[PDB]
């Protein structure tokens, strides 16, 4: 299955030319880009691993693509995303996150069902990849 | 080819795409209404070029089951049954671009005992529809079966009078003034004075809740002293509408419980609290032996104009259903909008056991009230005792005449003010019952000028205010004269 | 003080002839009249003493008036009211009640204050007539 | 084990001739047939996967059977059921569901026990097929 976290995951994987273009839109808006990695695709996995500090004081898109490529080569199989952060008052948050890499095969998830009170079911989402292997060797 | 495509619905009705609301079975010129249907009468101003039947069917459909395009999911339901029917459209008298549209909704569409749900369907979306330039809900036929799921008034006219021990004349009240700024201490003063001078009630102003100048507990405690002092001085049950209106429902209860605990006979709420808090505090009022006076604050934002909104007569029905004991319904002759014909219909809706069609009074549907109790109309706003003959004739027996400024404005003090109003009232009723043509422009003023000869405070109130009138054109008028 | 229960009590004590007219009104409207007595003027004295049964059958005001004066002559010093009662559906209650008689010297009441929690007060309205003497010798 | 959901699962697997006879009965009553697929056999898996829309304007059992057979060819190894929907006031629900296909070999379930308060057990039913592999590749 496709992993449809990120805001462009209903389109085909982005080319380096397309990623560079979104990175340019974000940088013209004065937002800070950062690169993040994980091999836990769970929807509740807030904190993907940081690839360096965010690239705060940076005005050339190719510098972000350069860091994207170092991440792609250095990091294990899994997912990489680029986020855009706006520190302006009243935002102070990420305002764009999209997937740049995904594994060749993602098995996805099952739904674990525990009986609660009455008819209530206690739900748990379980990644096949995460349950089979540790971080670093899941895909 | 693919399965989605082979299993497409190909019928005229459930093939995908937009068809008009009339061709979706939301229109039927010969539907026969059932005694369990919710009926609604709408005043519809269609946009230039939109068909009058189409706009009536559109309103039916978007207030029941429809949307703008066809959905196969209808067919998982008994969709014939759930669809509302626009079933009659007459043109509005003296206009060929405004229409009366009658719509019938099946009983099962509505959550039992929920005005929130009734209104969610009936006023939810349709008033903001583009195809319609204006829309007014004029009347509704609430069927017996739906009505029996509701409490109706907590106390009601009959039991209220019994708790008060007051039968034979309209009841009497005054709003404390100035509206804002008075300390609880001084509030308790005004309440004592007015009640001692003859008033059955005083009330907090709609916007007196709890403010820097006066916090609510101080007002309640000081008014209770004033109330019990008045009743000790007169041998009458007395009260004041302690306002329990608040931000949260937890605070409203807290205030209601405080009113109860210190012995108050009555509490008020504002309509701006909204329907769900109103229903809550109406059940509470039944369960805790409390009169519930509804001030209709905010009403005239949707109720004023004839081309668009909700007619106050429907608000009457909804509020009598929810269970408030009092509701303001206009004066005719005071400072607030009131055509005699429309006010009369409002009063009938609140007071009668059933309604018979009477188009001049704005009563479009006949309707049983299902032994739900009777709601006490309140007549308030810029009125005075020089108008008493008009008040009695227009508003009848079961009503509370409120004179905030007409009591407190009295140059000889608050007690003088109250006494002037009660003598006025009692003499006028006395006279009616004796057969005197009290409503005649000569006789009525004379009955009071005669009553003034033995009541000093009355002469003074007649001298000060007898010129005063609010002679202006109405906005909410009938479409059928008398 | 003047006990201002009843609905015509800010007017002067009604004459027999003024009472007959109020009775006429009520009889022409189909209502049932009755007469009742008390020497407890407490506002919460719901049940004054019946003088006979209510007069449901009667077609002539003079009958109510005749009973009023028989009650006047038999009852001790105190209060008499006449009530009009409407058996109609959606009323089933008293629709008129006014004082016909009141003793000359009504002292009235005092407010009796008991301390409750905090600032709250427990009020009891106390009648001078009632506390000094028993029913039948209060006025 | 045999999954005994469906209303004929204590009989042998239904032939196509037997299935059509039940389809023909459902459609003679005016009921809407649909075809559904799953490889999560959990008892509380309400929502199997739709094989297109329910066949609302369809008068011919043979057409229903065709969609059953197309579902059989296109769907991954698993379970297929046919339901009959009755849209009438008083019903507005499914009135017949039975299994048309089942896997060669269904390992079944185990009962997972978590200690609750006192002697209470918190129970979860776990499918072996589902825990081991993702949707589309469980059998
Ligand atoms: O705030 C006011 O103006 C009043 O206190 C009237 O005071 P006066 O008696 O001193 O004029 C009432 O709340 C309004 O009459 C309500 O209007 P409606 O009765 O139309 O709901
Ligand atoms: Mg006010």
């Amino acid at each position: 299955m496709r992993l449809t976290q990120g805001c462009f995951s209903f389109l085909p994987d982005l080319t380096d030319a397309q990623i560079e273009k979104q990175v340019a839109y974000a940088m013209a808006k004065g937002w800070a880009m950062n690169v993040e990695w994980t091999d836990d695709p769970h929807p509740r996995n807030n904190y993907w691993e940081l690839w360096g500090l965010p690239l705060f004081d940076i005005k050339d898109p190719a510098t972000v693509m350069f860091e994207l490529n170092e991440a792609r080569k250095s990091c294990a199989a899994g997912y990489i995303r680029i986020n855009a952060f706006d520190a302006s008052y009243g935002v102070e948050s990420c305002v764009m996150s999209f997937i740049t890499n995904r594994p060749t095969n993602e098995p996805g998830f099952y739904l674990d069902r525990t009986d609660g009170p009455g008819r209530q079911i206690v739900y748990s989402i379980k990644s096949y990849s995460v349950q089979a292997n540790p971080e670093g060797s899941r895909y | 080819q693919s399965v989605s495509e082979r299993t497409r619905i190909k019928s005229d009705r459930y093939e995908s795409g937009v068809i008009p609301y009339a061709k979706m079975g939301y229109w039927d010129a010969s539907y026969t209404v059932k005694d369990t249907d919710v009926l609604a009468l709408f005043r519809i101003t269609p946009q230039p070029g939109v068909d009058p039947v189409e706009a009536a069917a559109a309103v039916a459909g978007e207030s029941s089951t429809a949307t703008w395009t066809v959905v196969w999911t209808d067919l998982l339901t008994a969709c014939e049954r759930y669809r509302a029917k626009a079933y009659r459209v007459d043109p509005v008298p003296n206009s060929a671009d405004v229409f009366f549209a009658f719509i019938a909704y099946e009983c099962d569409l509505f959550e039992e005992a929920s005005l929130a749900n009734l209104t969610a369907s009936i006023i939810g979306n349709v008033f903001g529809f583009k195809a319609v330039s204006a829309l007014r809900l004029e009347d509704m036929r609430i069927p017996h079966s739906y009505l029996x799921t509701f409490q109706g008034p907590a106390t009601g006219i009959i039991v209220e009078r019994e708790r008060l021990n007051k039968y034979g004349t309209p009841l009497l009240g005054a709003t404390v003034k100035p509206k804002l700024g008075l300390s609880g201490k001084n509030y308790g003063r005004v309440v004592y004075e007015g009640l001692k001078g003859g008033l059955d009630f005083l009330k907090d102003d709609e916007n007196i809740n709890s403010q820097p100048f006066m916090r609510w507990r101080e007002r309640f405690l000081n008014c209770m002293e004033g109330i019990n002092r008045a009743s000790a001085a007169t041998g009458e049950v007395k009260g004041s509408y302690l306002n329990i209106t608040a931000a949260t429902m937890e605070e409203v209860y807290k205030r209601a419980e405080y009113a109860k605990a210190v012995g108050s006979i009555v509490v008020m709420i504002d309509l701006v609290m909204g329907y769900t808090a109103i229903q809550s505090i109406a059940y509470w009022a039944r369960e805790n032996d409390m009169l519930l006076h509804l001030h209709r604050a905010g009403n005239s934002t949707y109720a004023r104009q004839k081309n668009h909104g909700i007619n106050f007569r429907v608000i009457c029905k909804w509020m009598r259903m929810s269970g408030v004991d009092h509701i303001h319904a206009g004066t005719v002759v005071g400072k607030l909008e009131g055509d005699p014909l429309m006010i009369k219909g409002f009063y009938d809706i609140l007071r009668l056991t059933e309604l018979e069609v009477n188009l001049p009074f704005g009563i479009f549907f006949e309707m049983d009230w299902a032994s739900l109790r009777r709601c006490m109309p309140v007549a308030s706003g810029g009125i005075h005792c020089g108008q008493m003959h008009q008040l009695i004739h227009y508003l009848g027996d079961d009503v509370v005449l409120q004179f905030g400024g007409g009591t407190i404005g009295h140059p000889d003090g608050i007690q003088a003010g109250a006494t002037a109003n009660r003598v006025a009232l009692e003499s006028m009723v006395l006279a009616r019952n004796e057969g005197v043509d009290y409503f005649d422009q000569q006789v009525g003023p004379q009955i009071l000028r005669d009553a003034a000869k033995t009541c000093g405070p009355l002469q003074t109130a007649l001298d000060l205010w007898k010129d005063i009138s609010f002679d202006y054109t109405s906005t909410d008028t009938a479409d059928f004269a008398e």
